[PDB]
């Protein structure tokens, strides 16, 4: 028994619905970057969280 | 099963000189930066039945 870990992507329930699940998940990065600007222009609520 | 090799992407073909070339070359980048391509992928490719 081994190798049990997988996620779908940026459309998963873990990213879209942090509160409507197990204790809130965590994910982030540094601000003032291209990835931060892209995720802010794409997913407002995800960035706010 | 296996590892990728000779990873070359697809593309839209056209003649040697045409404004439609640059138009499509900009529209594809805009779609990629917007999210349309991700929706198309998750709709027509990401079946995930197993």
């Amino acid at each position: 028994e081994e190798y049990v870990d997988q996620v779908s992507g940026l459309s998963d329930k873990k990213f879209q619905r942090p509160n409507d699940f197990s204790p809130p998940f965590r994910f982030g990065t540094v601000p003032n970057g291209s990835t931060e600007r892209n995720i802010r222009n794409n997913y407002a609520e995800m960035h706010a969280y | 099963t296996g590892e990728l090799f000779f990873r070359s992407g697809f593309g839209i073909g056209m003649r040697k000189d045409s404004p439609w070339k640059q138009q499509v070359s900009l529209s594809i980048l805009k779609s990629h930066e917007n999210g349309f391509m991700e929706d198309l992928d998750k709709t027509w490719v990401r079946y995930q039945e197993c």
